[PDB]
């Protein structure tokens, strides 16, 4: 399940910086 | 499409930077200096990124195993198989953007270094042509330096 995992690193990285 | 003649200038000199160490000296051309900001954004980001992940990101390319042309394709559709998912934000982009720069790492040690720029095409196509409304209403490039700021 690489699609997901790659999606889940983005989506943590997207809310670090949103922050 | 000068937003997808951006994008790509971008990416590619990302990727072709990352994987022989060499900067490209070229001008850059139309909307320059946004260009250069978001190369910038970039190479902070985006190396922090395989820093910080690098041990996942030796795993899916381990999955991809890639060893000849076309082990290449396979890369394409990981990015059309995000890209085709309905979220849309700048982490995803500087993610997968991170991960091409890591996989084109690996295609130079592999003597598979003229691979790169279809890889940079590859993933421009998509970024573009999938996300081009989402990437408009950020103001494209200028959206992505200032969210990294
Ligand atoms: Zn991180
Ligand atoms: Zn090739």
């Amino acid at each position: 399940w690489l699609l997901q995992s790659l999606l889940r690193l983005g989506d943590e990285i997207n809310a670090y910086y949103a922050r | 499409d000068e937003l997808y003649r951006q994008s790509l200038e971008i990416i590619s000199r990302y990727l072709r930077e990352q994987a022989t160490g060499a900067k490209d000296t070229k001008p850059m051309g139309r909307s320059g200096a946004t260009s250069r900001k978001a190369l910038e954004t970039l190479r902070r980001v985006g190396d922090g990124v395989q820093r910080n992940h690098e041990t996942a990101f030796q795993g899916m390319l381990r999955k991809l195993d890639i060893k000849n042309e076309d082990d290449v394709k396979s890369l394409s559709r990981v990015m059309i198989h995000v890209f085709s998912d309905g979220v849309t934000n700048w982490g995803r982009i500087v993610t997968l953007i991170s991960f091409g720069a890591f996989v084109a790492k690996h295609l130079k040690t592999i003597n598979q270094e003229s691979c790169i720029e279809p890889l940079a095409e590859s993933i421009t196509d998509v970024l573009v042509r999938t996300k081009r409304d989402w990437l408009v209403k950020q103001r494209g490039w200028d959206g992505f330096v200032e969210f990294f700021h």
